RNA sequence: AGGUAUGCAGUAAAA
RNA sequence: UGGUUCGAAAAAAAAAUAAAAAAAAAGA
RNA sequence: CGGCGAGAAGGGAAGUGUGUUUCAAAGAA
RNA sequence: UGGGAGCGAAGAUAAUCUAAUAUGUAGCUCCGUUCAUGGAAAUCAAAAGAGCUUUCACUGAUUGUAUUUAUGAAACGUGAAAAAAAAAAAA
RNA sequence: UAGAUUUAUAUAAACGGCAAAAAAAAAAAAAAA
RNA sequence: UGUAACGGUACAAGCUGUAAACAAAGG
């Protein structure tokens, strides 16, 4: 028996044991028949995604993808990664450096690495095609998903097209309304066109429809706010009743309690399309009034719950962030008619602009357009360095506005230059923003809608009303072809 | 030589060369996992230095 | 044997990279300046080296030059008992070396309770003992960027030298030309800057060693040497304009042990700094609580009941009547010693 | 033929290593730069206007980089996946190229049946 | 901590006696019979494992803990200060 | 698996990137993206040594659809 | 043992239940 | 000598030939593991055993009859919460030494996370510190809340997706499976709408006649699978058995008298005799 | 009272 | 007419064997 | 014609008479 | 592998038999041998001294253990072999 | 080193928990190698 | 690595791999 020593006492079981191959002793100037080099092996690929070899490391490293093998959930799975904001720090490495990797960072980049976007291409026909052949063996859940992931993902062959919406359509009675949600959500605007074939998009509201008034009770609360975003957006529909029923089902269906713990995003963006759609809920304060109240309410309460709180909770104040900054664009429409400090409208909308005013940077830039018109309707400011910060990152980020977004921020724009009272700081980004926002608008008149026309309408009124010495030509200009406009899209 | 192996030049993994002939006789070393020819080794003079060991001695 | 455990560690010297061919980058790969590793495009990602702050919040600090032959958890407790000084120490993470992870490949993160805590802890780099391998660690904030000053050691050696030799510069002045009033010997005084040796006016070198040319004269050895003699900053110009300094007559050998005297105790409170103690400003802790410190580096004897078996039969009677009577012999000595100095 | 094809990977491996190694700097260059510009918001200052500046011109040449690279990565990886045509089980011609059998775990998972049936 | 000396060896296990069962820890919260708020009290480790610790009255008496306690509670003070 | 399960895996990759737009796109310059013609390298270029009718005809890898060019 | 509770009854006698609470600190 | 702290004082000065020629039988009383030098047991490398382990003693009689016996640890099987891990871990195996430890270092997750490798002793705990800090690399996938187990191993960490898929995918064929099994051995069997009426004898005279047959699961389909799937689910007994969970669990011995099989030697089990029968440890 | 001739999944009843 | 193949039901594996060669763009 | 002295742990071991001797349970090829 | 780690017998000596010897041997499992083992004193010693670790010869079959059989390359020490401590605060 | 070079030798270990089938949902589930 | 099964070769304790003893003289 030998005595241990200080380097000899701790040892490992002889095969369970963390591998230590820098204090292993070895001998490498001496062949070892044990570990067989005449025999050759297999490299096999160095990163997997869904137990498959990951898309996003085949730009830069190659091989083989075995797309052909995949079966729906990992298609649909595969087709979610590739479409939201992917990235090739999410790949694996190999015998990484001790230090963290930039996958860890939950913050999104302005640049993407080690390949572009449009490197995937050939990747993306061949999971459509995939996809086209699985859709006839999937569950109605993977279905939808599959069917949503390919829409998002950006699949635009049309035999694949028609492909699933045969299949979809063969399969639509017998799904739930969380699958026509994920259906609809397909259905988006800026998503290809092809999937928006009409009579799919009739059979897929009348199965809605059918789903609400048989089975109203079992409708939880959020989905029948992403139920009222996607009819009033994503469907682009006219069905008052539909949309009234679902309100009904939001407000008199018992669903108080359930109000309140519905996250608070899912009520800012069904508020948004009730105010879109005010006109059917106010049809045979205003009830769109009263149901605007009804959402807002649980907005402020999860706002106060932060505050007095106050990587894993970024998320949650981001989302908490996007949703104040939509309730108040959405309260704002409604407040034009009001004119009041009213009991609670306008008190939730300043207290949605102090929770915008604290965290400025989270918006995006509709978030940005949205605030300003929001606090330019109020004529209100939830401090000093609000207009100014919000203008500056307007004017950032001007290039990634739609036209309903520039429309609110000529609004905001028109208001803000009849107010004497403004820092200079606020004088000096005024008028490039005005002409820069201007030229934007005039260049997406053709692409805006029908609520953007009318808002840049109302601008042009109000700055050649109260405006005329700022840019007073181009205004008539913008007035006289939002009129026109308007007269077009009515005639169509 | 038996604890260590070639590399490929594009996937950076042990791999195995084999000497091809072109018709004219250039001997060109080809990598197995990429089919890749290896490049020229580097020069005597850029690799030399001195060995401490033997002056030791 | 059998498989090593952690007590078996081995490291071996890293031999310096040279690109001996410049465009060959498959074989002379660049060094990345984050991760001071050779780039590997193919398998490696970018790292910006703020990483760790996503993971350990704004009052992180990011420690470098950790030796080997340590484990990450002995390493991760030395580190945090030292940075206790500066306040509450949220949390202690050392990075396993690759290729064994008993052991560290010298990077570590700490994180802070307090912002002030932190920037206070980042300020001075961390001297290491000879068992620690006599690391300088380098310290960086990851909140401010905000570096440790790793010459800070060498800086104070060279204004100890300079004082030294201000010291005996005016010294000879004073020899030379007898008593001089203080304004006019001090501008006679030059020092050699850090690292270049240029010379320069006579004022860093005091106020890094003593605080104030009062302080160097009243300071031991120095007013051995000189004597002040009447005839803020503004108080200090104006006393010193209305003194003669008057030298204390001494032979060369006794101003020579004067002189290394000197650099001596200026040495003494240069190491006395970096050597703080770590229980400075702290409440006392039970005697369980000191075992456990001290566990963390030495084990206790083993029993000597245990410790008996080991006699072997070949030579020895186990278990035998003069060695037990010994052993009690010896443990009623030291009860005795116990009692005198409870006594 | 086979040994003109090793020569020209080679020939473009060779400016590859070149461009990716200046798209990995140019990355970290870029991520260094992102969170410093995250780290002080929402202060608007002089230094993150030339810290965007800057991070506008490391983006665009990563963008040139990556244009440059896209044709070269997929030329210089073309043997790395099989090619039925170069199999010894689909023809006898000259010059056969060899891939062996990887493991998918997604596969290696699932129960079927050796059936070839095309 | 357990003893190797002496231990009970039967039905083929090996029983080690536990001399001390005792350990301190830091009083956090008033515990009624035990004493009050920055305490450090002798308990059995039993009462600290499945009682005190799960109920976040008391925590172990280390270092980090004791320290922590003392630079909080002078914090506090500070910040009384401040807002007087 | 239960739908659950897939549902679960969805929302975990979708929310993983979530963050405020940091950068600055002043300009437009639409959900997919465009490549333009007059960038790619030719086949000239492509197979040009390294350097410390060919040369103008482009061999390109991508979405015929997305490309910018005159004609098609 | 042909009975093996998992539990077995503590005894009153036992060293283990009776052992002294011990002291903070020695010196005092 | 040196190491006052490892076992072997007297051995370590001695020469040699005494250290070669030590007989163990010379030690009645166990060593303690980490003193002696001993290699961990896969059992302890599967537990957390801090300081005890498999072990070995002697027996002398005054007749000077030496015998050597191994001893198994004092191990006891308990449940822990984990916020770490964020999930609760059943049944780990643990003793009075790596309780006594948990105790001293704050609870289980800071003996995981702070105990060295030497003193922690324990494979699984190492693994353990290493999802720990996996999750707090990746805390979305700490909030799945998996079993711990899931990412034991390293490739399971860098597919974390395929990770919980596959879980989810093994678990449902699990249930679908003892799903299935429960409904053949079902006491409950309803018979064919089109049939229900079974072979019956005489009835007893004087017995009230029995009212028609109420097939109120014919209304619907859906009706008719949910009410087979429920008289599926049903289970003739349940049965009870030793479990330590339980506060009056037990197990058993031998009987009461200690006798043996007649003129039988039973040979214990060893490495070299009945190793691998039925099981491999 | 094993399986019989377009073939893979899949529930019930039974000379 | 059997084996093969599905079931029984089996790594309870008959070394040099297979519906069993890197696994769908297959070029109809 | 050498003067009150250059930061040596308060701990381990050695006969139990420790006044004395020795070491620091803490580091590399 | 009469090297190292774990578990661990009987035939044989004791003229039966027990201890002890055989022997920590055989079988079984695991390291894989100078690029190794180990290791730079909280060591050994005497009131003089030696100076990590390792190998050989002597001291000596001595002092020891076993107390019918035997085992014992003991410790200090002496003469030799080999000789090493520690590149290393960053750059 | 001009080419060619069948089949068997149960190998994702050029690799890492152990554990059938070179690596099997958690638990049941047990270890001197 | 080593060995073997079949096949070819004087139907073999040798050689050898369906190119089964030989290409050395190619835009």
């Amino acid at each position: 028996y030998t005595p241990p020593s200080k380097r000899t006492w701790s040892k490992q079981h002889n095969k369970i044991f963390t591998p230590r191959p820098l204090s292993e002793r070895f001998s490498p100037h001496k062949l070892h028949p044990e570990f067989e080099w005449w025999r050759e092996r297999t490299v096999q690929p160095s990163a997997l995604f869904m137990g498959f070899p990951d898309l996003l490391a085949l730009p830069l490293r190659g091989g083989s993808a075995y797309i052909h093998e995949m079966d729906a959930a990992t298609l649909a799975v595969v087709l979610a990664s590739l479409a939201h904001s992917p990235s090739a720090y999410s790949v694996s490495e190999r015998r990484p450096p001790p230090s963290p990797s930039p996958a860890v960072s939950l913050s999104s980049s302005s640049f993407s690495p080690t390949h572009l976007p449009q490197h995937l291409d050939s990747l993306l026909a061949l999971l459509g095609r995939q996809a086209a052949a699985t859709a006839a063996h999937a569950p109605d859940s993977t279905l939808a998903f599959l069917f949503r992931g390919c829409a998002e993902a950006g699949v635009v062959e049309k035999n694949v097209v028609c492909t699933l919406l045969g299949r979809v359509e063969q399969r639509l009675p017998c799904m739930q309304l969380p699958e026509c949600l994920v259906l609809l959500d397909a259905l988006r605007p800026g998503l290809p066109e092809v999937y928006r074939h009409p009579r799919f998009v009739a059979r897929l509201v009348a199965h809605a429809g059918l789903l609400l008034q048989f089975r109203g009770a079992e409708s939880e609360a959020e989905d029948l706010c992403d139920l009222a975003f996607s009819l009033v957006f994503a469907a682009n529909c006219r069905d008052a009743a539909l949309l009234q029923t679902t309100a009904l089902l939001l407000v008199h269906g018992k669903r108080m309690q359930s109000l309140n713990e519905t996250a608070p995003l899912a009520l800012a963006r069904a508020m948004e399309a009730f105010a879109a759609c005010r006109d059917a809920v106010n049809a045979p304060l205003s009830p769109s009034g009263w149901l605007l109240l009804s959402l807002l309410s649980p907005v402020v309460q999860a706002l106060h719950r932060a505050e007095k709180g106050r990587r894993g909770a970024s998320r949650e104040s981001h989302a908490l962030t996007e949703a104040a900054a939509r309730a108040a664009a959405a309260v704002a429409e409604e407040t034009q008619t009001l004119k009041n400090r009213e009991s609670s409208l306008f008190r939730g909308l300043l207290r949605c602009l102090e929770r915008v005013d604290d965290h400025r940077e989270s918006l995006s830039p509709g978030s940005m357009c949205k605030v300003l018109f929001a606090a330019t309707v109020a004529r209100a400011a939830p401090s000093r360095d609000f207009f100014p910060d919000v203008l500056k990152r307007l004017g950032d980020q001007l290039g990634a506005c739609t036209p309903e977004d520039l429309s609110r921020a000529l609004f905001a724009l028109v208001k803000l230059s009849s107010v004497s009272g403004l820092d200079p700081r606020c004088q000096d980004l005024l008028p490039p923003l005005l002409g820069t926002v201007l030229q934007a608008v005039e260049s997406s008149l053709p692409v805006a809608d029908v609520a953007s026309l009318a808002r840049l309408h109302s601008a042009a009124v109000s700055a050649l009303i109260s405006s005329s010495e700022t840019k007073k030509e181009e205004m008539k200009q913008l007035a006289e072809e939002t009129s026109r406009l308007m007269h077009a899209r009515l005639e169509e | 030589i038996t604890n260590v192996a070639l590399l490929d030049p594009v996937v950076k993994r042990p791999t195995r060369v084999k000497r091809r002939f072109m018709m004219n006789g250039e001997c060109v070393r080809i990598s197995k996992l990429s089919g890749s020819a290896m490049p020229e080794p580097v020069s005597t003079s850029a690799l030399r230095q001195p060995n401490l060991y033997q002056e030791y001695l | 044997a059998c498989r090593p455990g952690a007590t078996r560690m081995k490291w071996y010297f890293q031999k310096p990279y040279v690109r001996r061919v410049k465009s060959d980058f498959f074989r002379f790969p660049l060094l990345s300046q984050v991760t001071k590793q050779k780039i590997d495009w193919q398998y490696h990602h970018p790292r910006s080296g703020y990483e760790a702050a996503c993971i350990f919040g704004p009052n992180t600090l990011e420690v470098t030059n950790l030796p080997m032959g340590k484990t990450c958890e002995y390493l991760q407790e030395r580190l945090w008992r030292f940075f206790g000084k500066f306040g509450i120490v949220e949390q202690v993470r050392v990075l396993p070396h690759e290729r064994d992870p008993y052991q560290t490949c010298g990077t570590a993160y700490v994180c802070f309770r307090s912002r002030m805590a932190s920037l206070r802890a980042v300020r001075l780099p961390v001297h290491l003992p000879a068992s620690l391998h006599n690391r300088v660690l380098h310290l960086r904030h990851l909140g401010t960027d905000r570096t440790s000053d790793d010459l800070f050691y060498f800086r104070r050696q060279q204004a100890i030298s300079n004082l030294v030799a201000i010291a005996q510069q005016l010294y000879a002045y004073l020899e030379e030309r007898g008593p001089l009033p203080a304004h006019r010997a001090l501008r006679l005084l030059f020092e050699r800057s850090y690292p270049r040796l240029a010379w320069r006016q006579a004022g860093f070198s005091v106020r890094t060693c003593c605080g104030s040319w009062l302080g160097f004269f009243s300071r031991s050895p120095f007013n051995e040497l000189f004597y002040l003699a009447r005839e803020t900053d503004r108080e200090e110009n104006a006393m010193l304009e209305k003194m003669v300094i008057f030298p204390h007559l001494l032979s060369r050998e006794k101003l020579q042990a004067l002189l290394l005297r000197a650099g001596r105790l200026l040495q003494m409170d240069l190491q006395n700094e970096l050597s703080v103690h770590w229980r400075t400003d702290r409440p006392p802790l039970p005697d369980w609580t000191q075992k456990q410190i001290q566990l963390w580096q030495h084990q206790d004897p083993l029993p000597e009941e245990l410790q008996i078996w080991s006699r072997t039969k070949d030579y020895y009677k186990i278990h035998e009547e003069r060695f037990l009577f010994k052993l009690k012999l010896k443990k009623e000595r030291a009860q005795a010693k116990q009692e005198m100095k409870q006594q | 033929q086979q040994c003109l094809r090793a020569k020209d990977i080679l020939a473009k491996q060779q400016k590859r290593e070149a461009l990716e190694t200046r798209r990995f700097q140019l990355e970290e260059k870029m991520l260094q730069l992102e969170h410093r510009i995250r780290r002080m918001e929402p202060a608007q200052s002089l230094q993150k206007e030339a810290w965007q500046a800057t991070l506008d011109r490391y983006r665009s040449d990563h963008e040139d980089i990556l244009i440059q690279l896209h044709p070269l990565r997929k030329e210089t990886t073309q043997l790395l996946a099989p090619d039925w045509r170069y199999e010894r089980k689909y023809s006898d011609l000259p010059g056969p190229i060899r891939w062996k059998k990887q493991y998918i775990p997604a596969l290696e998972d699932q129960y079927r049946k050796p059936i070839r049936f095309h | 901590a357990i003893s190797h000396l002496n231990p009970s060896i039967s039905k083929g296990k090996v029983h080690y006696r536990v001399p001390n069962p005792y350990i301190p820890v830091l009083l956090l919260q008033a515990v009624p019979g035990l004493g009050k708020r920055g305490e450090l009290k002798q308990v059995r480790r039993g009462t600290l494992r499945l009682f005190l610790a799960p109920k976040g009255l008391a925590v172990v008496a280390s270092w980090q803990n004791i320290d922590a306690f003392y630079l909080a509670e002078k914090e506090e003070e500070e910040r009384r200060r401040r807002a007087q | 698996v239960l739908p659950e399960t897939i549902r679960l895996l969805i929302e975990t990759r979708k929310a993983a990137t979530a963050g405020g737009p940091v950068g600055r796109q002043p300009l437009p310059k639409r959900r997919f993206p465009i490549t333009e013609a007059l960038r790619l390298p030719t086949v000239a270029e492509v197979n040009a040594p390294w350097e410390p009718r060919l040369d103008k005809v482009v061999l390109h890898s991508g979405d015929i659809s997305r490309l910018r060019v005159d004609a098609t | 043992s042909r009975y093996q509770p998992f539990k077995t009854a503590s005894e009153r006698e036992s060293p283990f239940t009776e052992a002294e609470p011990a002291t903070n600190f020695a010196s005092p | 000598p040196k190491n006052l702290n490892l076992w072997g004082k007297y051995l370590r000065l001695v020469g040699r030939g005494a250290r070669r020629g030590f007989k163990k039988w010379q030690v009645i009383p166990p060593i303690p593991v980490k003193a002696y030098g001993r290699e961990p047991s896969a059992a302890s490398q599967t537990g957390l055993y801090h300081d005890e382990d498999f072990n070995y003693h002697t027996k002398r009689t005054f007749s000077m009859r030496r015998t050597r016996r191994k001893i198994k640890p004092n191990v006891f099987r308990r449940t822990f919460t984990s916020s770490l891990l964020n999930v609760t871990i059943p049944n780990v195996r643990v003793t009075t030494s790596a309780l006594h430890a948990m105790d001293d270092m704050g609870g289980f997750d800071a003996y995981i996370l702070r105990t060295p490798p030497q003193e922690l002793r324990s494979h699984m705990g190492e693994r353990m510190r290493q999802v720990m800090y996996y999750y707090q690399d990746q805390p979305a996938i700490r909030d799945w809340g998996l079993p711990w187990k899931v990412f034991l191993k390293v490739a399971s960490r860098r597919d974390p997706f395929y990770a919980c898929y596959r879980h989810n995918l093994r678990k449902q064929q699990y249930e679908a499976d003892l799903r299935s099994r429960v409904r053949s051995f079902s006491p409950y069997y309803l018979p064919s709408g089109h049939q229900p009426h079974a072979e019956r004898q005489v009835f007893h005279e004087g017995a009230g006649e029995s009212p028609p047959l109420n097939l109120w699961w014919r209304e619907n389909r859906e009706l008719e699978e949910a009410f087979r799937r429920r008289l599926g689910e049903a289970k003739c007994f349940e049965r009870a058995f030793a479990d330590s969970s339980e506060p009056l669990g037990y197990t058993k011995g031998r009987c009461r008298g200690g006798g043996g099989k007649s003129g039988r030697s039973v040979r214990r089990r060893s490495k070299t005799h009945k190793y691998r029968e039925n099981r491999a440890f």
